[PDB]
């Protein structure tokens, strides 16, 4: 089960690397993609993978298929550092809320009602889950 | 289980194979048609303006010119050196603009500051400044005139007197598709209509020309298993329906319609007055091929179940349908041969009720309407175009001997020489009377082309489209030094099928609306209450612009919501929603001359009205013949203004849309070359080169951003003991929008 | 003139709206008199300070700058500032400043309240506000509409207005004055006040100017559904000066003194005042009175319309407020120019003529009779008519009445006459252009396109055959406007027979109906641009709304003295609806733009080849005459193009004054002839009953062996075609 934001913005993404517009995507733009979409899979990875869901004889990936790769992939890869490097862009680990408001209003997906009466060292939230 | 479509999108040389030769046959001579080469154009009029931004520095008195002016040429002077890649040439523009950055900076301190701020967030700031009204004035062509002492060629005065509303037309191809695709953004308050006291300038379709303009040649493959490509049997079986008069439901048409006891129904469709038996062969194979492939094309209708095609006995038919209470009428159209071919199948009763029915709620016309568009564009990306979905006409009076033959065209001003805007549609309530809309879905599938018709000479184009396919032809064309009459337009015959394809998509939307003011008409026709009949209005201009939204995300892949918003930018939804209550209703027609014009105010608020020295026919309005309402007076334009514009935007989005990912690929595969060591250029040009793919990413998108900001990352690690003072605002703007992007999708997880 | 207007800029849209949005259409927070009125069912919440009002005041700064440069253009002398700089001088940027400026006036307003601390609280809040706001929208306004932050502060320094200083600079006395004369409709003795802004204007632009400033806003008061007050010179109020509150009294002898509740003394009252010396001699408006409210309704009627939600709108909508003001402005431009002259009776062509009538049959015989053409004459059956006649008859037939007096004949022996001719035509423009043979044109036209003969089809050919081939029209054109140079006698012979078989067959086979609205494109040279351009300002100038003093006949002497139709006339001028379509085919440098919301010009549609393209032959009885000329970019060779805008107008005034007879005499000769010829063959009174009576046709018509009956036959029939 996928987000519906994270499944517009994979369609969005699989549609433009299709080039030929047939529905499918290559396996020379399946690293594109990835990078694109957050995850840079290394070239053993990626070879793997290739050999792996696209040795049926045709070459090309459709959509389905598209969404169950990137599941498979990131059902490995939701390790919380990430989030930790996230939160590291905006060394005192107290963070102020100031800015979050500002962020949270102005960048990114558009609720802030809670943001603030949560209310921050942004390690502490995290642990707050 | 794959999904997946049987047809593939390419580029070929040229659409101008086996087209009508290029020839005007006037009373008894001969004019050949000359194209008038667009690119070459284009940079001959730049190199000319080069010139005078020379002459203007050596004249120096930039003191008496205002700042505005100064800052607009400095601007484009920078983005036009970014884009350039030759080394000579940009370090010559670099020069030229060096002494307008000089003055500007002495005695013009803030208004050098804002250019210093535009300058380090992109490597086209023209673009960005040029957001607003101020792309109505023409800098260019001001420098050009005011410095330029000798005439311009016939060519270059053509392309002056056709792109001279704004100097985005003189951008080359990077910066103008870049411009017209943040043209639609939030921030953006730019729309395509200068006003002054004299008279109002629409030039929406402009854009459009000068984009298509500037596009390679389109083609369709379709496979070997496509419909139109391989070979099928005859059709091989022994059914045969029993007809029984005492089980006949009713006649639609020429089309018997008899109950089930599953609560079904079976159509007997029979043979038409002049149509062959390849017509019912052709439906019942498009029929199968459909339902084979539902799953495959995802196709949310209800296709009706295809059960034979043969023939019965004239007798037998007249017979069954005799009780009917439309035998009469029924019995003419049918053929009246002696033998009947017929073709039967079996579908649900929704397929037979039309999508503008008034039985049908709200709720339930908003999902039939997604449900045929989602149909209707799928089977368009899969090579399948419904020509016939309704019978649309501009006009019947001598519809023979018109280029046209009557056939209302929606991007009228593109596929014509000397057409300014949509005109009038004939009977518009009695061409979507029978559409091929259904409340299940689709429905008439055997009157389909394949779309590689659109590309080639062929029946349809040949007998629409013939002024596209043989070139433009004007008195003030023909040059007498040449005996030749050169135009613009004729360079179109290498382009053809990109504008049928547009032209397509807008017919079908217009489809689309037509069928819900049809609704939207007979259901509000007995209200009394004002407030319900303008919410029914208001809900379908929602689902018209909703339905456009849809067509944008099957066609470019861009989010439904993110469309809807980038048409919201450039339509006006209250407007269409006044247009369509005031216009699609007889109640206009039972005014004075003073109430009419004091409504129509505000039905055009901050344009011109409309105007039309017509007589009103009470309890209809508008309309030639006295009976049928039309929309638009006679030899007048349509007075639906924001629907000619949320047409123009919808196609005008898809085409830029693609021609900008065209732009951004081509970008792309430059910075990966460098970044690879092919090509060997210092720190500074890898960080221009990724700073350009970063401005050639798509409006509202960010995982485009994220890809260049990854590249940027793997540059500046190739480059480590370089500077990037330069390139390093912008990229942290976009690791900022990656991680509030991060902590919201955390968030709204958790 | 320019681009820029008030009705249709955008960025004085946006400040206008912003002040709207953020201060005029909130509810007052105060309390002295300020409570939200109802207009229809809609709160209206500053029914005194609100957006009708500063829209009002926008209106009146840019009508008191056009007015003022029309006076400056009639020779006038106007007000100096500091510097020479007049009212005259301010560019359209400094107006757009102005009225930028002028939207925030009273946007810091809290209440009605009328004291001098309240107003200078409330001057400074909306000094504030336009601070703000330039602020907020710096980065399209700072660079563009003003100069810099430098010039922002001398704006905001006028909203403030600390010192009451109203003369420094055009702008404080734009702003200013404008404020001030809104507020002519609510001050109770209506006289007075009108008599002090009237004075206090007409220092600045003059006498006319202020009269027409004033006779405006009373048409803007109407659009905007404001109460008009009259104007009664009879008044027997106590007159109020308007500086201060002081009275005027008059000493006991009763002359007045050079509150004091005075024992044997009265106030002076508005009549009196009126009468002075020292005002009669200056105000325009002693002695006269003007009636109040809306002309041609009762109080009910007036009240209602007072009351109705068209107030609520124009008090809450912007762009309707704006659209009222703006048709409100352009009919009073047009008002004026139908006010000089007398009133036409209807908008139909008149009848025949006796001078066209014979015309038209000469026209007939030609055609029939195509052998009677010769080198350079036309010997018709005794008299030879030269090339002079035909310019004549050119000049002075309108050809739309002689054509309506053709029939279908004529148009098949177009046939037979092109036959006859085969001769040569030459380009009136570019001589250079290879001329051609008419005759043989013609011919291969008709057998190539129309081999059935029909008559519908060479009506439809010869329209065509107008429309394009410049070899033919520009000849056409030029010999029928007489500015032909190097004319041979076959030119302007085909000319004088083609232009009304032209006009017959645009009548024959249009359908659609006149429109409103045309273009025609003109390529003129710099110094003639110029000498038009000069005319049309005289026009311009003198014609300005009245409020009380009647300037028609000056406006009606300079439009007959400068008359610019000329140039329009006389031929079967070719234009269309769409503006772009000249700009794009043509791309002319002068561009005459016809209004005729009456529908005098009886445009006839020219038949698909072009579907909004319309002919015109301009009537005798029509005038153009120009309301505004703009300067609209330049054409694709750099040259300026100018837009005359015209607007048609019908009065016998325009009636040419063409002496009888020019046609008619060699007519009347031509039977007397004829009946000569026949009666000599024969050697009985006719003969010298017709013969005696020589060149008059009134007594002619008093006046008046089977082939010698069937002679007298037709000369009577061609009698009484005359005298009918
Ligand atoms: N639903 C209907 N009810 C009544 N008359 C109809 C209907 N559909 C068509 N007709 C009439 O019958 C004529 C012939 O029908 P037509 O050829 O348009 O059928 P069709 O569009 O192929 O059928 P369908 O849409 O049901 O598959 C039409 O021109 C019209 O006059
Ligand atoms: N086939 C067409 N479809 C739609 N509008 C048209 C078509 N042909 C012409 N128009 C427009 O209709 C108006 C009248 O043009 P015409 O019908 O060609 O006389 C103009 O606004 C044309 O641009
Ligand atoms: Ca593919
Ligand atoms: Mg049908
Ligand atoms: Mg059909």
């Amino acid at each position: 089960q996928l987000t519906e934001e994270q499944i517009a913005e994979f369609k969005e993404a699989f549609s433009l690397f299709d080039k030929d517009g047939d529905g499918t995507i290559t396996t020379k733009e399946l690293g594109t993609v990835m990078r694109s979409l957050g995850q840079n899979p290394t070239e053993a990875e990626l070879q793997d993978m290739i050999n792996e869901v696209d040795a049926d004889g045709n070459g090309t990936i459709d959509f389905p298929e598209f969404l169950t790769m990137m599941a498979r992939k990131m059902k490995d890869t939701d390790s919380e550092e990430e989030i930790r490097e996230a939160f590291r862009v905006f060394g005192n680990g107290y963070i102020s809320a100031a800015e979050l408001r500002h962020v949270m209003t102005n960048l990114g997906e558009k609720e802030v009602d809670e943001m603030i009466r949560e209310a921050v060292n942004y390690e502490e939230f995290v642990q707050m889950m | 289980v794959k999904q997946y479509y049987f047809a593939r999108r390419g580029e070929t040389s040229t659409h101008d194979t086996s087209l009508p030769p290029p020839v005007k046959v006037l009373s008894g001579r001969s004019i050949p048609l000359k194209e008038i080469p667009f690119e070459a154009t284009r940079n001959e009029l730049v190199q000319i303006y080069l010139t005078s931004i020379d002459k203007l520095i050596k004249s120096n008195k930039l003191n008496s010119i205002p700042s505005q002016q100064i800052a607009s040429h400095y601007l484009f002077l920078r983005s036009l050196a970014n884009s350039e890649t030759d080394g000579i040439k940009k370090n010559q523009i670099l020069s030229l603009a060096k002494p307008l950055g000089t003055y500007l900076a002495s005695k013009e301190p803030h208004v050098w500051k804002m250019i210093n701020e535009l300058i380090e967030k992109s490597e086209y700031p023209i673009i960005h400044y040029l957001k607003n009204n101020r792309a109505h004035s023409n800098f260019m062509l001001a420098l050009i005139h005011e410095y330029h002492k000798e005439p311009l060629t016939k060519n270059q005065s053509a392309f002056v007197q056709k792109f001279r509303d704004s100097s985005v037309f003189l951008f080359p191809n990077p910066i103008y598709t870049a411009w017209l695709a943040h043209s639609y953004d939030e921030d953006s308050s730019f729309n395509p209509m200068f006003r002054e006291r004299l008279s109002t300038n629409f030039y929406h379709s402009t854009l459009t020309d000068n984009l298509l303009l500037r596009t390679e040649p389109k083609e369709v493959t379709l496979s070997s298993e496509h419909h139109y490509k391989k070979e099928k049997g005859p059709i091989d079986s022994s059914f045969r329906y029993q007809m029984s008069s005492d089980r006949l439901l009713r006649i639609q048409g020429r089309t018997l319609l008899f109950s089930t006891p599953q609560n079904d129904v079976v159509a007997v469709k029979v043979q038409k007055k002049g149509e062959p038996k390849s017509t019912l062969e052709e439906e019942f194979e498009m029929a199968d091929y459909l339902l084979k492939h539902q799953r495959r094309l995802d196709v949310h209708s209800k296709l009706p179940q295809p059960l034979g095609q043969y023939s019965v006995k004239k007798s037998e038919i007249l017979e069954i349908s005799r009780g009917s209470l439309d035998f009469e009428r029924f019995k003419t159209l049918i053929d009246d041969s002696k033998d009947l071919e017929v073709y039967v199948y079996k579908a649900p009763q929704s397929y037979f009720t039309y999508l503008h029915d008034k039985n049908q709620d709200l709720e339930d016309l908003t999902a039939s309407v997604k449900t045929n568009v989602h149909d209707l564009f799928v089977l368009l990306r899969e090579g399948i175009v419904f020509p016939q979905l309704a019978d649309i006409f501009h006009t019947h009076f001598g519809e023979d001997e018109r280029e046209d033959k009557g056939r209302y065209q929606a991007l009228v001003q593109l596929l014509n020489v000397l057409q300014f805007q949509l005109g009038r549609i004939d009977k518009w309530q009695k061409a979507v009377e029978y559409v091929n809309l259904r409340s299940s879905g689709l429905a008439d599938l055997g009157d389909s082309l394949p779309i590689t018709s659109l590309f080639t000479s062929s029946d349809f184009t040949k007998h629409y489209f013939s002024e596209l396919l043989t070139g433009g032809y004007h008195p003030t064309f023909f040059d007498k030094s040449s005996g030749t009459a050169n135009s613009l337009f004729t360079g179109k015959r290498r382009l053809f099928g990109n504008y049928l394809y547009l032209n397509t998509i807008a017919e079908y939307l217009l489809v689309i609306q037509l069928t819900l003011g049809s609704y939207g008409d007979k259901v509000t026709r007995d209200m009394m209450d004002k407030p319900k009949k303008e919410a029914v209005w208001r809900e379908l201009a929602n689902v018209m612009f909703t339905s456009c939204a849809e067509a944008i995300h099957i066609m470019t892949g861009i989010p439904q919501s993110r469309a809807l918003t980038l048409l919201k930018q450039r339509a006006n939804i209250e407007k269409h929603f006044r247009q369509t209550q005031f216009w699609m209703t007889p109640d206009y027609s039972k005014l004075d001359e003073d109430t009419l014009q004091m409504e129509q105010y505000s039905i055009y608020s901050g344009e011109p009205e409309y105007e039309f020295t017509d007589k009103l026919v009470s309890g209809v309005g508008l309309s030639v013949d006295g009976v049928h309402q039309d929309l638009g007076g006679y030899n007048r334009e349509s007075p639906l203004r924001e629907l000619e514009k949320l047409l123009y935007a919808t196609v005008t989005l898809i085409e830029g849309t693609m021609q900008l990912d065209k732009e951004f690929f081509k970008q792309l595969e430059q910075v990966e070359k460098i970044l690879s060591g092919e090509i060997k250029t210092d720190a500074n040009s890898c960080f221009e080169a990724v700073a350009q793919l970063l401005d050639l990413a798509r409006p509202g998108c960010h995982f485009q951003k994220r890809l260049v900001l990854s590249y940027y990352e793997e540059a500046k690690l190739k480059y480590p003991s370089a500077p990037t003072d330069a390139y390093d605002s912008r990229f942290q703007v976009v690791a900022r929008t990656n991680a509030a992007i991060t902590i919201q999708r955390f968030w709204r997880e958790a | 003139g320019s681009g820029f207007s008030l009705y249709t800029d955008d960025t004085v849209k946006a400040a206008a709206q912003y002040a709207y949005d953020n201060y005029l259409g909130k509810p007052y927070t105060g309390s002295v008199e300020s409570a939200p009125a109802n207009f229809g069912g809609r709160m209206v919440y500053r029914q005194h300070h609100g957006l009708s009002h500063t829209l009002r005041t926008m209106a009146y700064a840019e009508l008191i700058v056009e007015e003022a440069r029309k006076a400056k253009l009639r020779g006038e002398t106007l007000g100096k500032f500091k510097d020479g700089r007049t009212i005259a001088d301010v560019t359209p940027q400094e107006l757009k400043k102005i009225m930028i400026a002028q939207a925030f006036f009273v946007a810091g307003r809290d209440d009605e309240a009328s004291d001098a601390k309240n107003y200078q609280k409330y001057h400074e809040q909306s000094r504030d506000a336009f601070l703000k706001y330039v602020k907020d929208n710096e980065s399209t306004l700072i660079p563009d509409v003003f100069k810099d932050q430098e010039d922002v502060n001398f704006y905001a320094r006028v909203i403030e207005d600390k010192s009451h200083d109203w003369e420094s600079t055009p702008a404080h006395v734009l702003i200013n004055q404008g404020h001030m004369v809104d507020l002519v409709r609510v001050k109770q003795p209506p006289e007075s006040f009108l008599q002090r802004y009237f004075s206090s204007m007409q220092r600045w632009i003059g006498s006319q100017a202020t009269e027409a400033v004033f006779g405006i806003q009373r048409q803007f008061f109407h659009a905007t559904y404001e109460v008009v007050a009259g104007f009664d010179s009879d008044n027997k109020e106590p007159h109020l000066v308007v500086s201060g509150l002081g009275r005027y009294v008059i000493g006991e002898d009763g002359q007045p003194i050079r509150y004091k509740l005075k024992e044997n003394e009265r106030l002076m009252r508005v009549d009196e005042f009126l009468k002075l010396p020292e005002i009669q001699n200056t105000f325009p408006g002693s002695g006269k009175h003007l009636q109040g409210g809306m002309p041609g309704m009762n109080e009910m009627d007036y009240w209602n319309r007072l009351n109705s939600l068209n107030r609520a709108r124009c008090e809450n909508d912007v762009d309707f407020c704006l659209k009222q003001l703006q048709t409100a402005h352009d009919k009073a431009k047009i008002e004026p120019i139908k006010q000089a002259f007398q009133s036409s009776k209807g908008k139909e062509r008149r009848q025949p003529n006796v001078d066209e009538i014979a015309a038209a049959r000469i026209i007939q015989q030609i055609l029939a009779n195509p052998d009677c053409i010769h080198d350079d004459h036309v010997l018709i059956n005794g008299q030879k008519l030269e090339q002079q006649f035909f310019r004549d008859l050119l000049a002075k037939c309108e050809m739309a009445v002689v054509g309506s007096l053709l029939n279908d004949t004529d148009i098949g022996n177009i046939d037979t006459l092109m036959r006859h001719e085969k001769d040569t035509e030459f380009h009136s423009t570019n001589p250079e252009a290879v001329p051609v043979k008419i005759g043989e044109y013609w011919i291969n036209d008709q057998r190539i396109n129309n081999s059935s003969g029909n008559i519908t089809q060479k009506k439809h050919d010869l329209i065509f055959l107008m429309q394009n081939d410049a070899w033919y029209f520009s000849r056409v054109n030029a010999i029928a406007q007489n500015r032909d140079k190097g004319s041979t006698f076959k030119e302007v012979l085909i000319t004088t027979l083609m232009t009304p078989l032209t006009s017959k067959a645009l009548v024959d086979t249009s359908q659609a109906k006149p429109p409103t609205r045309l273009f025609r494109g003109l390529n003129l040279s710099e110094e003639f641009t110029k000498g038009l351009i000069d005319q049309a300002n005289a026009m311009i100038a003198n014609t300005t709304e009245r409020l009380f003093t009647d300037h028609s006949p000056e406006a009606f002497k300079q439009i007959k003295l400068n008359d610019l139709s000329k140039m329009s006339g006389r031929t079967n001028a070719s234009t269309t609806t769409e503006i772009k379509l000249v700009k794009e085919t043509w791309d002319s440098n002068v561009i005459f733009e016809m209004l005729d919301p009456d529908g005098l010009l009886h445009s006839k549609q020219v038949g698909r080849h072009t579907e909004s393209e319309f002919s015109v032959y301009l009537p005798e009885d029509v005038a153009l005459v120009p309301v505004k000329v703009t300067l609209d970019g330049k054409t694709q060779k750099g040259e300026n193009r100018y837009v005359f805008t015209f607007v048609a107008v019908k009065s016998p005034d325009f009636t040419p004054r063409h002496e009888s007879g020019y046609a008619v005499e060699p007519f009347l000769r031509m039977q007397a002839a004829k009946l000569a010829e026949v009666k000599s063959s024969i050697e009985r009174e006719l003969r010298e009953q017709i013969q005696s009576a020589r060149q008059e046709l009134e007594s002619l018509q008093r006046a008046v062996e089977r082939y010698d009956a069937l002679i007298e036959n037709t000369s009577k029939k061609i009698t009484e075609l005359e005298t009918g």
